[PDB]
RNA sequence: CCUACUUCACAAAGCGCCUUCUAAAUGAUAUCAUCUCAACUUAAUACCCACACCCAAGAACAGGGUU
């Protein structure tokens, strides 16, 4: 409070910079917390006119993980304009020609499908590696949690997780394993 | 009765225990009084106020403005206490009812402004083909208050 | 357990072979499942049990040895399959795409080409039907199709 | 007055020179002006929280478009806070 | 962020609720530092917008356009 | 694309010529076996990119040359 007229609003109306990582997750809910952030629903100044998304710089977008199958069942389909040239392509051959598409059509999806869409995704900006650009890494604020709760494998168990884990059962003292 | 540490096992949500109501009460007791000195020692600002006034909430401060479609049924000029105020806060505190504030505890204080009318609605209806057109021009009264003050009572 | 040893001299000898933990919290019962009030409480995460329940090479042991009824049985085994897949057991190997909660084995999956209209949309399926009866946590239910 | 700022009113250019001679008067230490929040620094819409400080607790902080621009506007905060012309002062009582 | 004190009163009828606000500690900071369709394309790149919003308009848009709108406050 | 032939002649053509790159073991559930909607292992390049006069460029505009 008690701010100038100018820096007060632009204090209100300033968009940030969102770090979101993209390792073991869907690109789903990926996607929903990208678009919530991009479309400017997680403020509480939000309107559909005033344009206050934000900026989320979504990193490790190779290392993304459906849940079941879809790797093999989940097709992405366009359509160049001539005559035959119908591409249907699964999510593994997408991911291996282009390794950020798939989260980009996901969010791409969630947006309004307005014109504000465009302006919304060219605020995106998407990653496939641990590497981002020196002048964005200077502009994140916050770096978001990850929405789905990673396992964790044998490897990453410590001899305290396993000991505390009773073990539950009688092996016969003869059998081959 | 015993399940042993598994994803399943334990909830999801973090556990949380809320405290008995005896030293909840001594807690509550002790913020009470502090917020009641901050009253009596005039320790807040400027104070707003969510009042339900004619059929709505406002968020009424001090020293401003409010519409309202309806006659008041006074002349230009006297004050008003609105009662039913729903919420008084300031910088530092708020005191909210269930679902009111006492009239001993919040005095909010207005004055009538204007009355005028709005500006020419239009209320026109149309079904095509069954040659249905209506057109009527309404004006509807309102009054314009200037509330005045809300001061507050150490009555906590 | 045991192990054939060879070397051409070739023998069977008995090392190491575990028990029960001291105590059972709900004893009397006829599967360790049943015993340890896991009876709708593990899912594919968890591969603690899932790595007590296997051969060292990812295969597991039969229901006449770990004395399992026959639905967590069956359990036991898609939640091994769903934990293979999703590279959750590294080390019980025979000797890249990300998933988890895989069904059906990634190589025999034929692409939807052809989703259906909205009301014989071909769904793809997530989760299995043998853990639909575990312990709802959540608001809504499980959703096993997608 | 109503609804009008300090500043709005009583217009003044360096209001940083003015609030260290202002603290200079309260025996207070001169502020250190640091850099609390900010977001986009690289880009062309920044936005830069300056905080003044006076012996390790801050006394007030103000954003901007750029680090002397917020550092001038918190200056500005400080005097109104440190006057008591606030934007939460009480109203005027008639 | 979450720090603040509520308290039902004695007789059980108002919500009286305590927040000072959280005045960020000296720890937490740091010190201050001390064509045409190319021109399209470099306001885009920089302002993160598409190309289309910088592309001027007709008269007849640019003059409904109201030049003395109402402003509050 | 015009060296020849042919219609033919500052050139356009063809009948003429040139160029065109799902499967194996291993293996558990079900200790044998078993291809496994079990786990694994293995078996697009190119192309393109800085007045006026004539033109192999061209409807206009454009484009190339003007040493």
């Amino acid at each position: 409070s008690s701010f100038s007229r100018a820096p007060q609003q632009w204090a209100t109306f300033a968009r940030i910079w969102y770090l979101l990582d993209g390792k073991m997750q869907p690109p789903g809910k990926l996607a929903a917390m990208a678009s919530i952030r991009l479309q400017g629903l997680h403020k509480p100044v939000y309107h559909a006119l005033s344009d206050c998304g934000d900026h989320v710089v979504i990193m490790n977008t190779r290392h993304i993980a459906f849940s079941g199958n879809k790797w093999e069942q989940k097709v992405y389909s366009s359509h160049t304009g001539y005559p035959g040239g119908f591409r249907q392509v699964t999510a593994a051959q997408l991911h291996l020609r282009d390794p950020v598409a798939i989260v980009k059509l996901a969010i791409y999806g969630m947006l309004p499908k307005n014109l504000h869409r465009r302006t919304m995704m060219e605020r995106l900006h998407l990653f496939p590696d641990e590497y981002i650009p020196e002048d964005i890494l200077k502009n994140l604020v916050e770096e978001l949690p990850q929405p789905r709760k990673i396992p964790k494998r044998l490897d990453e168990y410590t001899q305290e997780e396993i000991d505390a884990f009773p073990r539950l059962w009688t092996p016969p003292e003869d059998y081959r394993l | 009765g015993y399940v042993p540490k598994t994803s399943l096992s334990s909830p999801p949500w973090p556990e949380v225990v809320l405290p008995d109501p005896v030293e909840e009460t001594r807690h509550h007791a002790e913020v009470v009084k502090k917020v009641n000195e901050m009253i009596v020692t005039g320790q807040y600002g400027r104070l707003f106020a969510v009042v339900h006034f004619a059929s709505r909430q406002w968020k009424v401060t001090s020293e401003d403005l409010i519409l309202i479609g309806n006659e008041l049924d006074l002349a230009c000029g006297e004050r008003i206490r609105l009662e039913k105020v729903l919420l008084v806060g300031a910088d530092n505190f708020t005191l909210l009812g269930k679902p009111l504030l006492g009239k001993d505890l919040v005095r909010v204080e207005a004055t009538v402004i204007e009355k005028t009318e709005s500006w020419p609605r239009i209320i026109m209806r149309f079904r095509k083909r069954k040659n249905f057109k209506k057109k009527r021009i309404v004006t509807t009264p309102q009054t314009v208050l200037r509330i005045n003050s809300i001061e507050i009572a150490p009555c906590l | 357990f045991r192990e054939v040893v060879e070397t051409t001299i070739i023998e069977g000898r008995i090392t190491a072979t575990p028990k029960e933990s001291p105590n059972p919290p709900n004893p009397s019962g006829q599967c360790p499942i049943c015993r340890w009030n896991l009876k709708h409480k593990y899912n594919y995460d968890d591969v603690l049990l899932l790595s007590q329940f296997i051969r060292p090479h990812g295969g597991m042991l039969p229901r006449k040895i770990t004395g399992l009824c026959q639905e967590e049985h069956r359990k036991i085994e898609e939640c091994v399959k769903m934990a293979h897949r999703a590279g959750l057991l590294p080390n019980h190997r025979p000797r890249q795409l990300n998933r988890y909660l895989t069904r059906w084995a990634p190589g025999s999956v034929k692409p939807i080409y052809k989703k259906g209209p909205r009301w014989n949309r071909v769904r793809m399926p997530v989760g299995s039907p043998l853990l639909r009866d575990n312990v709802c946590y959540s608001r809504t239910p499980w959703k096993l199709y997608h | 007055m109503t609804g009008k700022e300090l500043f709005e009113m009583w217009k003044i250019i360096n209001p940083m020179g003015l609030l260290v001679e202002e603290l200079k008067k309260r025996n207070v230490s001169a502020p250190e002006s640091r850099l609390t929040r900010q977001s986009g620094g690289t880009t062309a819409l920044p936005l830069y929280f300056v905080g003044l400080y006076c012996d390790k607790k801050l006394i007030a902080e103000g954003p901007g478009e750029t680090v002397l621009v917020a550092e001038e506007e918190a200056a500005r905060v400080a005097l109104r806070k440190l006057y008591g012309f606030t934007e939460n002062r009480r109203p005027w009582n008639y | 962020n979450c720090n603040v004190e509520l308290a039902l009163t004695s007789d059980g009828r108002t919500i009286v609720c305590y927040h000072p606000s959280v005045d960020i500690p000296y720890e937490h900071t740091k010190p201050i530092p001390r064509e045409e369709g190319p021109m399209i394309e470099q306001l885009s790149k920089m302002f993160f917008t598409t190309k289309h919003r910088w592309y001027p308009h007709g008269r007849y848009h640019r003059c409904r356009k109201n030049l003395n709108p109402p402003k509050d406050r």
